[PDB]
């Protein structure tokens, strides 16, 4: 799912939006973003803060 | 800067196009004398479609 919304953010909404007569459009979905998923056990193995 | 730092000579647009909120680039062009605009952006199409 989240590739598949990623190419429709990416690819396909901002052209679509920009279409004569559109409006307001909403994505069922979201585009990439780099997701750093933060361990607190690791941060505290090194004493680091997110 | 030397302690820190390292040098290069690389390639680089000095100009970067967009169209419709996607990297692009222009090209103007004429149709042949004794040729309508038609044909000309026709063979166009044709060309680009390769």
């Amino acid at each position: 799912q989240e590739d598949i919304s990623d190419y429709v953010a990416a690819n396909m909404k901002d052209a679509i939006s920009r279409t004569s007569g559109v409006g307001d459009v909403q994505l069922f979905g979201s585009q990439y973003a780099m997701r750093i998923w933060m361990n607190p056990n690791e941060l505290n193995k090194f004493q680091l803060t997110p | 800067f030397s302690a820190f730092s390292s040098s290069r000579w690389e390639y680089g647009s000095p100009r970067l196009e967009r169209y419709n909120g996607l990297p692009s680039m222009e090209i103007l062009g004429q149709a042949a004398p004794g040729k309508s605009t038609g044909e000309a952006m026709e063979l166009m199409e044709q060309l680009a479609s390769k």
